[PDB]
């Protein structure tokens, strides 16, 4: 068969819907900008080949073989490493306080932009402004120090009232206007996983890949907008001092594992919920490359518009947002819409398509934790199915009121550097060691050929045993020695947040020896005899 | 058009005593912590002059004889070092939405 | 120190139209609002409207929604208040106050002498 372009339209656009996330649109432009642009792109293309793609391919192979969720994949592999799945459930609780709040900030801009007069265009004493210059060159205003744009003033005081909180040690009350905005999101999420029928259908077209093809028109505006020739040069600076000892590779380790999928246990249920594809080496290789390609375009439109800020402020590109945290997307897109001619209508379009692109990473993102826990109470879910799906939403809601307060960005950064960085990286290390150093690559190599019939490459077989556990161990060894301290919104850091940071990073690390110590005294025999009886797989 | 009424009408002159004036905020709160409220002096024949902005900060050039307090509905005014020169009328203004108005105004005379 | 002066007093005909000047310099003109305060002799104060320079926005109190007209000019740094449908109550002292620079919205002691019309 030739398999002409009639399949190519149906296939390639369906890969885009499974690739682009908010980790490719929101996380990646900000993680290039935290450690200096250009210095991140070259460690991005090396860590993805050596550490991202072989772990992206490993979880899809074990999903089609054992046909279970990530809680109960390990019972057919090694029964003492069941706490890895419990480490997935305790990390995914921390993501629901980290990732659902960014959705709550996206729907708030949709409500506050029905007016023909956009609030981003001026700082006209509307809610809380002052020391602001809206017209950069439209009313020949020169730029001075300690000045803020109205695109930043609309964020830093309207939606997230930062000045209410003096720091991380003192948080205010609860904002009534934002807490009712996240309530509408969890209503849609609960009314979407109520049945959960999505394997390969045509809902992937409208939900994800059609908002992406309309998001690419922002790059057309950035070409017309000035400062682009001095803007895109900052993204492509290959020379940087000491990319081996500083510790910017954990910014690459956390970004790749948040964008591709492995680490969060979402791939062990996604490859178990479909059928035998028989093209896993040819589908996941295209998907993992285009996931960096759908993130390269979104990592290119942001620094183009930030060159327009650096041009009319007469400052450096790294001088524009020196201490601005994870809200770089809600400032760059805040200015890039107001400079368009159709600023009123396109603000509704560009933000509503950002909502549907984020919900697909949540409607299918909960598949790694809801489907996986179905294999633990088999005789209970016949009268529990209305309860625990509702119970996990309310539990994640009540765990998210620590960051729906006025000091929101003081908690979102803490759940980014410590809850996503080392915690997902450690679980992905134990997932690779226990499948190769303990379960053995000999049994795993015969399991791939049963579903495919094609032998894995000699370049691939050296990765899961020696190469990929070496890079994951070097980053953790470089993290415990180096101070993880950063700076955010003219606030240095408190010293007690660092000790709090390692407590969150070891909150998932403590669950894995807990289940191993649970298997200590419950088995009889000699101490050397109890171990072999514990690591022996089950019998059907 | 949120209305506002001042609860006294006129006070006497006695040096070193308490003089407080409250405002009506039956449908009025503050949105961003810094309390949206103003105070103004106006001598007879003179244009109005700022006394206390944001109900807690000292005005530009005004000495420490005047200091405001309160949070929410009823707001205070400390005129405990009462001065003979302060024989004027005082006003109260809202700065929330398009509702800018003034109260009835209270003067002071022995 | 920001200079802010006004025009002189003017006479009032029945149902005519007036034009009150408000000149102010030494400050960023298209940065803040401009207040217009109505005060009858003997009565209290009354707010009329506001205007942001650069043809930004005009909000009225409601009593002068079709009776007052505010214009702005970034070149001359002056604003104008066109009144219509004059009566025996409109002849009073009008003020032209500059608003705050930001976070509160107060008056920055930048007031005029009062264009008293009668
Ligand atoms: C004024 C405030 C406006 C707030 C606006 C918020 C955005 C509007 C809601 C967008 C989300 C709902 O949009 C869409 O809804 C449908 C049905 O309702 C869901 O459901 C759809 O997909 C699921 C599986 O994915 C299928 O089982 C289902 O048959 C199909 O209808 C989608 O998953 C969601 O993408
Ligand atoms: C606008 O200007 C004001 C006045 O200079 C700034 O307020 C000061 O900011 C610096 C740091 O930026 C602080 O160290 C000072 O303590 C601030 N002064 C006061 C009295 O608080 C303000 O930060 C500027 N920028 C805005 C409002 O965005
Ligand atoms: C598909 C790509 C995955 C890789 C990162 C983590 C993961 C995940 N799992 C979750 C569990 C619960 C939850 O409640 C709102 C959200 C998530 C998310 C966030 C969306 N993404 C990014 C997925």
């Amino acid at each position: 068969e030739r398999e002409t372009w009639g399949k190519k339209v149906d296939f390639l656009l369906s890969v885009i819907g499974y690739a682009v996330d908010l980790g490719n649109v929101w996380r990646f432009p900000y993680i290039c900008y935290q450690n200096g642009g250009g210095a991140f792109l070259l460690p991005y293309t090396i860590m993805a080949i050596f550490g991202g793609i072989p772990l992206f391919y490993m979880e899809l192979a074990l999903g089609q073989y054992h046909r279970n969720g990530c809680i109960s994949i390990w019972r057919k592999i090694c029964p003492i490493f069941k706490g890895i799945g419990y480490a997935i459930c305790i990390i995914a609780f921390y993501i629901a306080s980290y990732y659902n709040t960014i959705m709550a900030w996206a729907l708030y801009y949709l409500i506050s932009s029905f007016t023909d007069q956009l609030p981003w265009t001026s700082c006209k004493n509307s809610w809380n402004t002052g020391n602001c210059t809206n017209y950069f060159s439209e009313d020949n205003i020169t730029w001075t120090l300690h000045s803020t744009s109205p695109a930043e003033e609309f964020y830093t005081r309207h939606v997230l009232q930062i000045h209410r909180s003096k720091g991380l040690q003192d948080l205010g009350g609860i904002s009534w206007q934002l807490a009712l905005c996240i309530m509408l999101i969890f209503t849609v999420i609960y009314f979407s996983i109520w049945k959960g029928v999505k394997t390969s259908g045509k809902v992937v077209w409208v939900t994800a890949t059609f908002p992406y093809i309309i998001l690419s028109v922002l790059l057309v505006r950035g070409a017309t907008l000035p400062g682009a020739w001095r803007g895109v040069l900052f993204y492509l600076k290959p020379n940087w001092q000491k990319l081996l000892e500083t510790g910017v590779w954990i910014d690459a380790a956390a970004q790749i594992f948040f964008s591709l999928g492995p680490g969060f246990g979402v791939l062990l249920a996604f490859a178990s919920y479909n059928k035998f594809n028989n093209n896993c080496y040819q589908d996941a290789l295209v998907t993992s490359v285009v996931n960096c390609m759908t993130s390269f375009v979104s990592g290119f439109v942001i620094f183009t518009v930030l060159g327009y800020m650096a041009e009319m402020r007469n400052e450096d590109v790294s001088e524009v947002a020196k201490d601005a945290g994870p809200s770089l997307l809600f400032i760059t897109y805040a200015e890039a819409i107001a400079n368009m001619p159709a600023s009123t209508f396109f603000a509704i379009i560009f933000f509503l398509m950002l909502i549907t692109l984020g919900l697909d990473s949540t409607f299918a993102g909960l598949e790694g934790v809801i489907t996986a826990v179905l294999d633990e109470f088999p005789h209970v879910w016949a009268k529990r199915r209305e309860r625990f799906v509702l119970a996990v939403v309310i539990t994640c809601f009540f765990g998210s009121l620590v960051t729906l307060t006025f000091g929101g960005a003081y908690v979102v950064k803490l759940l980014e550097e410590y809850a996503t960085g080392p915690a997902v990286l450690t679980v992905a290390l134990i997932e690779a060691v226990a499948v190769s150093w303990f379960y053995g690559i000999t049994q795993f190599c015969r399991d791939v050929k049963e579903m495919l019939g094609f032998s894995p490459g000699w370049f691939w077989r050296i990765c899961w045993v020696a190469i990929s556990p070496l890079f994951l161990l070097f980053i953790i060894c470089s993290f415990l020695m180096s101070p993880p301290q950063l700076r955010l919104f003219q606030y240095n850091y408190p010293y007690w947040s660092i000790i709090l940071g390692y407590c969150i990073g070891t909150s998932s690390f403590i669950c894995i020896p807990t289940y191993i110590a649970y298997r200590l005294i419950i088995t009889p025999g000699t101490f050397k005899e109890r171990i072999i009886k514990s690591i022996t797989p089950e019998t059907p | 058009d949120i209305v506002l009424t001042q609860s006294p009408a006129s006070l006497a002159v006695s040096l070193g005593q308490r003089a407080t004036i409250s405002c009506r905020a039956s449908e009025s709160v503050d949105n961003y912590g810094i309390s949206f409220l103003n105070w103004f002096q106006q001598k007879p024949g003179q244009p109005p002059k700022l006394l206390i902005y944001a109900a807690s900060n000292q005005g530009s050039g005004v000495p420490a004889r005047f200091s405001g307090s309160g949070s929410g509905t009823y707001f205070s005014l400390n005129i405990h070092p009462m001065e003979e020169d302060d024989t004027a009328v005082y006003f109260c203004q809202q700065t929330k939405g398009v509702s800018w108005t003034f109260g009835g105004g209270t003067k002071v005379e022995i | 120190q920001v200079q802010l002066q006004q025009s002189g007093p003017e006479l009032v005909k029945l149902g005519a139209s007036v034009r009150i000047s408000c000149k102010a310099s030494g400050y960023r003109f298209s940065y803040s609002w401009m207040n217009w305060v109505k005060q009858r002799p003997g009565k209290g104060l009354e707010w009329i409207g506001r205007i942001y320079p650069g043809d930004g926005d005009t909000k009225y109190s409601g009593k002068f929604k079709g009776k007052a007209t505010l214009t702005a000019d970034k070149s001359s740094s002056t604003v104008y208040m066109q009144l219509s449908s004059l009566t025996s109550e409109d002849s009073a002292v009008y003020f032209c106050a500059r608003s705050a620079y930001g976070s509160e919205g107060f008056a920055m002691d930048y007031w005029g002498q009062g264009t008293s019309v009668t």
